């Protein structure tokens, strides 16, 4: 787990220089964005629950044969199971948004993910239509004023937007 | 009651800038008045010394090795005894000043130049011409300097700490002299050298006559052609940047005009004035509609009044009745914004600019149909 | 897509390595 | 769907004009002509204008200053009102 | 018009420089301040008639004399004649934010307004009591930004303090 | 005229100094809090025409003796003469706050004003207690301490540029005396 | 009674025919860039170089142009000793191809009027591509 | 006016009048001086039929005076009546035609895009007209109202 | 539906459909499923989204209810409402076959006509619509909400 300030340092100390001064003004507009990069974690985390229970109800609506006796996510177990990793997956990916790097997210969420999904017979391409629609539920919620002044936000949601594309391809 | 004190009178008690400055075109451009504080910079004793060399020597160009002839009365300046209005009467009478504006011009040329130079003033009416030429031959070129300095005038314009400016005085005492000081200060880009042909009537720039031309508009009283105030003037030196819809600025006389042309647009300008004399008169009574029902409405509607707003139930839903003074008369935003086009609207106002965009083209077609017989003709 | 199994993303040790002495990782 | 597919002689389709005219194709000229009608004189229709200025598409000009000629007409001026000239893709 | 740019031009050509490295700074500022004045300039031009609406009857509201036979406010076309010229002052202070000094304010809105107030009878204090309503009025973080609100209240002020 | 930059380097030229690092650092702190400057700066003229009104007509509430027939604010040509001297020394005093320093102030202002009010007959005792009445306001607006008139700012103090514009008020009530 | 009668017939009309003539789509009178300025009689040395360098194929095209056309004068005007040093070789009858850049670049796409351009700072590109 | 619509009808065939056209012009023609004395009676009474004819409009429509109605202000109500001082005036041009064709091109034609423009209830338009034909056929005989009351009746058809 | 249009569109030319006609019906069938769960919340919430929209139509409309009013009465009310759940069950329609030709082919050709000759105001059928779209879109996600509203515009638009 390194953040985006570690990530330009980790790769310095192995060509053995120092931080050149295209370097230093590219890591101090990262705290210029600054506050708005916490903006954007206090919107997803203020509303994490709903992320979930919506973007759950909305995905055996679609896909109903999830839910009917025989289906991955009929009993009681295995619907609490299915909501709990669509919050681990949202909680790492607003780790990597507040770092501004998805070193924490494929260290401790995403290695093996794959092959769990595997084993346990869970189609893991019903699981990224999930992490999709918790996507798209967030990235609404980051661009909507609601106490905060106006202004360009729109690099920092195509980043966060990286983040839950990284963690559906690395889940199927 | 609209001014109460003209700018010919001092200043009162209880003002910053006079009166008759705060609308003119004095607030739109360069000509201003430049003071000099109580105690000056050395670098800001230039910026008094550059405006100085700006207007006594009318935007002539001083060069280095003839402004060592003024270091003797610089440093009297910049020691600080010698005032605004006493320097530029030692530069008045200085030998810079005389060869380039004295000893090759006529005498109503030297008179003009010293009432644009010392006053901020083209020459008034005529005697007072006169009576300045009739000291001159009486007691030379050193008394004659003390005709425009050391008299009421420049005392309560420029006091003895302003910079002589060219002064927009929003009254003028003929109308036509408005005209003359338009005609005098003809440029940001020109000078007395060349206005009054100084170094083409010379050798090498040298020995110039520094004749005038508008002599006898100061003896018979006749006005200023209008492009030699609209064209070359102190009113594109200080344009407001408007939108006008009828644009002042005289257009470039063109190359390749035709007699049937200037037909059409002379006829066209005799059915659009008679037009606007038909429909100014037809206007202020019966152009209104909604006028005459406007008694009848206006009593019909007076009844069924709520006070803590929000009344007006018809039946037992609720209506949101608002009190503001235009929502009680029934009017909306565009009630208000109506007067803002009127121009592409209104039938009396759309004639009137029609008009006057026709006399412009008419005046300089006209003029550039004076010129004459080995013209190259056109087919349009 | 993601790093080798155990390997802490970012923080790799052949970063740098020069040819004539680069491993394989198996 | 355009007048160039192929077909020419010995085709099952009857010989006509031919347009260069792209699938709903929309470029337009502006024409005049007079036509007079050459056929009043044994039918006796009523008495109809013949001085017409119109706007014609692309796709039919030829046809119709085909037909202006066979009937006698003169066409006295034709110009382009809408469509770019030498444009490879975009007259759709 | 008075703007950044115009006052370094301007004393520039009366000295005779080219533009000089004080004059290049001074338009830095004009880069950094801008995105704050064009936010307040943008907040004015979508909402301007339920502004103008609400700072016009303030007018009458508090003056109620004016709707009186013999004043300013005697007829629908004087009072339509009212809305108007606080939408003028409105539309004003949006020039004004957008140029970035007070070009537009001082010779298109104050220049000679000392005179045609005093002929025509308008009462000067019902003018003001439209403008420091709108400044009154300003919630600075939910209408616009709080700087941006800064560069709002300016102009509403600087005209407050002309008028009267 | 100067400003608070040329001032050090003035100072640095009698001794025939360059600038370096020991005298850069008054100047750091001068462009550091600069966006306080400007926000007492506009603090003040944004109150300009009230803060002056405010104050003559205090300097008259307390002496009666300024309106009386012969008073130097009798007329209507006098009373508005020293509303508008009231503006002119407000005007020049917000000029030194914002450049930092009281070149301004001391010489085209303050320069010449005291014999210019004897030759006139402006007392000066009570000339004296209007900018006192100004002061009082013009520290009041930066530390927005005004009881009716609330501007909103971002939290912090200004205590500094409350006693920078006290000494330039006190200059006024100095020269003048 | 008016000023700015409106064309119509039948009733709520003003006694105007309809388009002033009854011709709603009147023909066109204007002729084409080559033969309008041939016919003027000034432009005699430009449009003679649009034939003789080829440019005249795409004058004549129906593509809205805003030429700016030199008149005789302006031609007559290159003797003056700087423009002589940058055109003179133009009158090599093998520098046909610099000739027709030249020309190219007095016509601009599209219809830009004297009206149109009043007071508004306009760039566009020629068809030389400049 | 019915000559230009008899003329119209018989160009379109190609033919000189029929001998029944032309006794359509000589039946109309003579009674001119007629339609004079009805058209001009209504002349004579324009605020007392568009006045009563209004306030009738807002007694069976209370709502389009009222807070939210269109026509709700001493202005709205004042426009109110520029309406139908309008409908009278086209009315009187009919008369005298001998056709609605006057009143046809002259505010029958796209007055639904109109008023619909405006917000107004085109439902509230024709009721105020309906209430002018009271008052317009109340100061003229059965014999003459009758004949009048179809120019009324006929511009309330096309405003439904 | 978005097949149909294609269909028919390429049977004037008489020749095949091509790559880029058959991408728009690729790009359709793979939204089936959001189209299908959009249609089913707005089945759901019948009685809301029609009580609710009814609900606010006579508080911008209070006339019509009153005396004097089309849907004066308890009877004519209930057919009132009974107009907005037909244009809700046509907004269903569209929202699945992929555009609006069911709402146009089933009550918007000829409802001017329609709505005419019944004595019912054009103008409040499309009032009660558009106070239909705020509660039907309250009840939606953000993008969702979007287009489920451009249906509700397009049928007051055409009704108009
Ligand atoms: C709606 C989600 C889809 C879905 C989910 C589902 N998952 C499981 C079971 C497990 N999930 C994990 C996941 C993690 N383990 C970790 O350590 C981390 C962080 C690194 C994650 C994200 C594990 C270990 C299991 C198995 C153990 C357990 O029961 O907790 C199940 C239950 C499967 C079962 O047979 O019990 C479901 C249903 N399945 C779907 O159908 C949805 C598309
Ligand atoms: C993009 C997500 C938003 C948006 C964001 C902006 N926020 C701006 C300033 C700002 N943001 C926060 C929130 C954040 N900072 C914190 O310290 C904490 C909690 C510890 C949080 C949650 C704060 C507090 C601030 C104030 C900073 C200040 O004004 O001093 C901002 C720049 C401000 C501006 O230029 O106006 C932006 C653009 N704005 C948007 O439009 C989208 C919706
Ligand atoms: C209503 C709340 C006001 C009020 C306003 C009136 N103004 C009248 C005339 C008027 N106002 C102006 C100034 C205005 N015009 C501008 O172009 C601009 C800025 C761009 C401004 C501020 C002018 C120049 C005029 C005269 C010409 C005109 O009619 O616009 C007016 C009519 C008075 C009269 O006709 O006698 C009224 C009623 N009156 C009030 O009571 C408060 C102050
Ligand atoms: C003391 C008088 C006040 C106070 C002042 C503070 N103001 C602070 C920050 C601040 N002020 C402005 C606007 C200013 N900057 C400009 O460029 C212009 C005009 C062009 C003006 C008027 C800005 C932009 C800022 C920075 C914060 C922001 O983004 O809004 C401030 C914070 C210290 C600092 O950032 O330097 C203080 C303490 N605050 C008070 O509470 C007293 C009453
Ligand atoms: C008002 C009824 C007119 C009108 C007048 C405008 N005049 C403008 C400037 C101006 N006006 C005069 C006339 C007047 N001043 C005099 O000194 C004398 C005689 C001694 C007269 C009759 C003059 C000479 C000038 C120019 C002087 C100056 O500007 O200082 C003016 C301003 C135009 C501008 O700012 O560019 C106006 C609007 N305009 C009207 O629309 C009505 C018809
Ligand atoms: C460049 C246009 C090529 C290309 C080559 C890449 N090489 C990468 C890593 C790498 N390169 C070398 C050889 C290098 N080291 C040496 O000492 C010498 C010669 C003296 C050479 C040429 C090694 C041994 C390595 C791996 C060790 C390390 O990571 O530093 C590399 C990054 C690969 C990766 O991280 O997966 C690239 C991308 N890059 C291109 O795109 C074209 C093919
Ligand atoms: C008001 C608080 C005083 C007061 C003031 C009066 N001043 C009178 C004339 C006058 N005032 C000034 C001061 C002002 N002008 C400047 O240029 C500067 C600094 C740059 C300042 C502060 C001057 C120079 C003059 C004389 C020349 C002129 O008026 O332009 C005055 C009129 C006297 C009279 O009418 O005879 C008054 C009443 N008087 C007071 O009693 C309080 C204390
Ligand atoms: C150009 C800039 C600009 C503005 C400043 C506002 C001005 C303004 N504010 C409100 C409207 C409002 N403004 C407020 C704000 C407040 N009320 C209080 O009691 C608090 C003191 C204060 C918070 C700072 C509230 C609560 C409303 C809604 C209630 C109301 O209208 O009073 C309205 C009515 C319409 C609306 O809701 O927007 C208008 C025009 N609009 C603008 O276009
Ligand atoms: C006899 C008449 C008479 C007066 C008029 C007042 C005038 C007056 N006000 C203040 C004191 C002040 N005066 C002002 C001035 C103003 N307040 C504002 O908000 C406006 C901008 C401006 C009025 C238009 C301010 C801001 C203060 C500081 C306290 C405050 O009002 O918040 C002081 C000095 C300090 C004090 O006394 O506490 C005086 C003399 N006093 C008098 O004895
Ligand atoms: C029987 C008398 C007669 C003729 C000849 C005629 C020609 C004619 N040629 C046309 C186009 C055309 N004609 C050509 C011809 C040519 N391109 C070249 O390079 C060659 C120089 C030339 C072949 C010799 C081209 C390319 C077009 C299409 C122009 C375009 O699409 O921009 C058109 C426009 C309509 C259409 O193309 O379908 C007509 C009407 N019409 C007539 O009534
Ligand atoms: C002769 C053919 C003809 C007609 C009829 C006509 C009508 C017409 N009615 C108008 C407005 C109006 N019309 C009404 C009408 C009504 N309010 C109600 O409550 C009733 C239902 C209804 C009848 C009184 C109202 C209130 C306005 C003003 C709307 C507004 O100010 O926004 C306007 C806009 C302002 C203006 O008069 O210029 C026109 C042009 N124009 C024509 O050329
Ligand atoms: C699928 C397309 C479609 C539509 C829209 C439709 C409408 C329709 N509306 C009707 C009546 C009606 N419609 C309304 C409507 C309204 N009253 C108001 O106040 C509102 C402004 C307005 C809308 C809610 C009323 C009151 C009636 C009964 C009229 C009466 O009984 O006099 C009737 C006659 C009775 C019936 O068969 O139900 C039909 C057929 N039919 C269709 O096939």
């Amino acid at each position: 787990m390194l953040d985006a300030f570690a990530k330009v340092v980790a790769q310095a100390d192995a060509r053995g220089e120092f931080l050149s001064n295209t370097q230093i003004d590219a890591l101090s507009k990262m705290v210029k964005e600054g506050n708005q990069r916490l903006d954007i974690v206090n919107k997803v985390t203020s509303n994490a629950s709903a992320i979930v229970t919506n973007s759950a109800r909305a995905l055996f609506a679609e896909q109903p044969q999830l839910i009917q006796p025989g289906g991955n996510a009929y009993t009681s177990r295995r619907m609490a199971a299915c909501l709990r990793d669509m919050e681990i997956v949202l909680r790492y990916v607003s780790y990597a948004m507040i770092a501004g790097d998805s070193s924490v997210l494929d260290d401790r969420c995403l290695n093996g993910l794959r092959e769990t999904y595997q084993a346990l017979g869970t189609p893991g391409s019903s699981v990224a239509v999930a992490i999709q629609k918790m996507k798209d539920a967030s990235v609404a919620l980051a661009n909507d004023t609601t106490g905060t002044p106006i202004g360009d936000c729109s690099s920092l949601v195509a980043e966060l937007a990286g983040y839950f594309d990284r963690a559906a391809v690395s889940v199927v | 009651k609209v001014v109460d004190r003209l700018d010919s009178q001092p200043s009162a008690a209880f003002e910053q800038t006079k009166q008759v400055y705060t609308f003119s075109r004095y607030i739109l451009g360069p000509h201003r008045a430049v003071v000099a504080p109580v105690a000056m910079d050395p670098s800001e004793k230039e910026v008094v010394l550059r405006a100085v060399y700006r207007q006594v020597f009318g935007n002539a160009y001083i060069m280095e090795e003839e402004r060592a002839e003024l270091r003797v009365m610089e440093s009297q300046f910049l020691l600080g005894e010698l005032s605004v209005k006493e320097l530029v009467r030692a530069l008045a009478k200085s030998s810079t000043y005389k060869v380039r504006f004295f000893e090759g011009a006529v005498q109503y040329r030297f008179i003009e130049l010293c009432f644009k130079h010392l006053l901020g003033r083209a020459p008034d009416n005529h005697e007072e011409i006169a009576v300045h030429m009739r000291k001159y031959q009486q007691e030379g070129y050193d008394a004659e300097i003390d005709s425009y300095l050391d008299a009421g005038e420049y005392d309560n314009v420029f006091g003895d700490d302003t910079v002589p400016f060219l002064r927009f005085r929003g009254v003028y005492t003929p109308c036509d002299s408005f005209n003359r000081q338009c005609a005098l200060q003809g440029g940001w880009a020109n000078s007395d050298k060349a206005m009054g042909g100084a170094a083409l009537s010379g050798y090498n720039g040298s020995d110039g006559r520094q004749m005038s031309t508008m002599i006898g508009n100061y003896i018979s009283g006749k006005p200023i052609p209008y492009e030699k105030v609209a064209a070359d003037t102190p009113l594109k030196s200080t344009a407001p940047n408007w939108y006008a819809r009828p644009n002042p600025a005289l257009a470039p006389q063109p190359a390749y005009v035709s007699a049937k042309e200037i037909a059409e647009l002379r006829s066209r300008v005799s059915k659009l004035e008679a037009a606007w004399s038909v429909a100014v008169k037809q206007s202020a009574a019966a152009k209104d509609t909604v006028e005459t029902w406007r008694a009848a409405a206006k009593e019909m509607a007076a009844m069924r009044g709520i006070s803590p707003m929000g009344e007006a139930y018809f039946g037992g839903i609720a209506q949101k009745v608002d009190n503001g003074a235009l929502a009680q008369l029934g009017n909306k935003a565009s009630s208000y914004k109506k007067y803002l086009y009127a121009i592409e609207t209104d039938e009396v106002s759309r004639l009137e600019v029609d008009l006057e965009e026709a006399k412009g083209q008419l005046r300089v077609l006209e003029a550039a149909m004076a010129k004459s017989t080995p013209m190259t003709r056109t087919a349009e | 897509q993601l790093a080798p199994p155990g390997i802490p993303p970012g923080e790799d040790a052949r970063n740098n390595q020069s040819l004539r002495q680069y491993v394989a990782r198996p | 769907a355009y007048d160039m597919d192929g077909t020419g002689a010995g085709s099952l389709e009857p010989r006509g004009i031919k347009s260069s005219a792209v699938e709903k194709d929309s470029r337009c000229f502006k024409v005049t002509f007079v036509l007079p009608s050459q056929s009043r004189l044994y039918t006796f229709r009523e008495l109809q204008n013949v001085y017409t200025t119109k706007m014609v598409p692309f796709s039919s000009w030829y046809a119709e200053q085909q037909r202006i000629q066979k009937m006698g007409g003169k066409i006295l001026k034709v110009e382009l009102v809408a469509g770019g000239q030498m444009r490879s893709v975009g007259n759709q | 018009m008075k703007s950044v740019i115009t006052t370094v031009v301007s004393a520039a050509d009366a000295a005779g420089r080219f533009p000089s490295n004080s004059d290049l700074e001074s338009i830095q500022g004009n880069i950094q301040r801008s995105a704050a004045r064009l936010e307040a300039a943008e907040k004015l031009a979508g909402n301007h008639e339920a502004v103008v609406k609400e700072a016009g009857d303030a007018c009458f509201a508090k003056y109620a004399y004016l709707k009186n036979p013999g004043e300013a406010g005697e007829n629908q076309e004087k009072i339509n004649k009212c809305y108007r010229d606080v939408d003028h002052y409105m539309r004003l202070v949006n020039y004004c934010l957008v140029v970035g000094g007070t070009g537009p304010l001082d010779e298109w809105g104050i220049a000679g307004a000392r005179e045609v107030y005093r002929t025509l009878n308008l009462p000067t204090s019902a003018y003001v009591a439209s403008i420091a309503y709108t400044r009154d009025r300003l919630c600075v973080p939910r209408d616009m930004s709080a700087q941006a609100g800064v560069e709002f209240s300016a102009y509403l002020d600087y005209l407050i303090n002309a008028l009267s | 005229m100067l400003d608070a930059f040329s001032r050090v380097v003035v100072n640095s030229d009698a001794k025939a100094a360059y600038v370096g690092g020991s005298d850069l650092q008054a100047l750091k702190s001068f462009i550091a809090d600069g966006n306080k400057r400007l926000d007492a700066v506009n603090s003040i003229v944004s109150n300009a025409s009230c803060m002056v009104s405010d104050a003559v007509s205090g300097m008259i509430c307390e002496n009666p003796g300024l309106i009386s027939p012969g008073g130097n604010c009798y007329t209507n040509r006098r009373m508005a003469a020293c509303l508008r001297d009231g503006e002119i020394i407000l005007r020049y005093v917000s000029y030194a706050l914002l450049a930092g320093d009281a070149s301004v102030l001391e010489d085209r202002c303050l320069n010449g004003l005291k014999e210019t009010y004897i030759a006139l007959g402006v007392p000066t005792n009570s000339s004296i207690r209007a900018v006192s009445i100004m002061k009082a306001q013009a520290v009041a607006f930066i530390t927005n301490t005004a009881t009716e008139r609330k501007m909103s700012f971002a939290a912090g103090d200004c205590t500094s540029l409350a006693s920078e514009v006290a000494s330039y008020f006190d200059r006024v009530g100095a020269a003048i005396s | 009674r008016t000023a700015y009668p409106y064309t119509g017939s039948g009733y709520g009309s003003a006694g105007v025919p309809y388009g002033q003539d009854t011709y709603g789509y009147k023909a066109t009178t204007a002729k084409s860039i080559t033969e309008t300025a041939a016919q003027a009689g000034v432009f005699n040395t430009f449009v003679k170089l649009l034939n003789e360098s080829g440019v005249e194929k795409l004058v004549e095209q129906a593509g809205p142009y805003t030429v700016f056309a030199p008149t005789d004068d302006a031609f007559a005007a290159l003797l003056e000793p700087h423009s002589f040093n940058k055109l003179a070789t133009l009158l090599r009858p093998e520098n046909n191809d610099a000739l027709r850049k030249v020309l190219m670049h007095h016509v601009i796409p599209g219809a830009f009027t004297s009206a149109s351009l009043m007071d508004r700072a306009v760039t566009v590109k020629s068809l030389a591509g400049e | 006016s019915i000559v230009t619509k008899s003329i119209v009808n018989a160009d379109a065939e190609a033919r000189y009048l029929s001998p029944g056209e032309l006794d359509r012009i000589k039946s109309f023609v003579l009674s001119g001086q007629r339609r004079l004395r009805i058209a001009q009676t209504l002349t004579e009474n324009r605020e007392r039929i568009v006045k009563q004819g209004g306030q009738q409009l807002f007694q069976r429509r209370p709502d389009v005076v009222s807070p939210g109605g269109n026509a709700y202000g001493e202005e709205m109500t004042a426009t109110c009546l520029r309406d139908l001082d309008y409908y009278l005036r086209l009315v009187t041009y009919g008369i005298i035609a001998g056709d609605v064709t006057p009143i046809e091109e002259i505010g029958l034609v796209g007055v639904k895009e109109m008023y619909s423009a405006l917000g107004t209830p085109i439902s509230g338009v024709a009721e105020g007209i309906r209430c002018m034909k009271d008052v317009a056929c109340s100061l003229l005989s059965g014999e003459d109202a009758a004949e009048v009351g179809f120019y009324f009746d006929y511009t309330l058809a096309a405003m439904q």
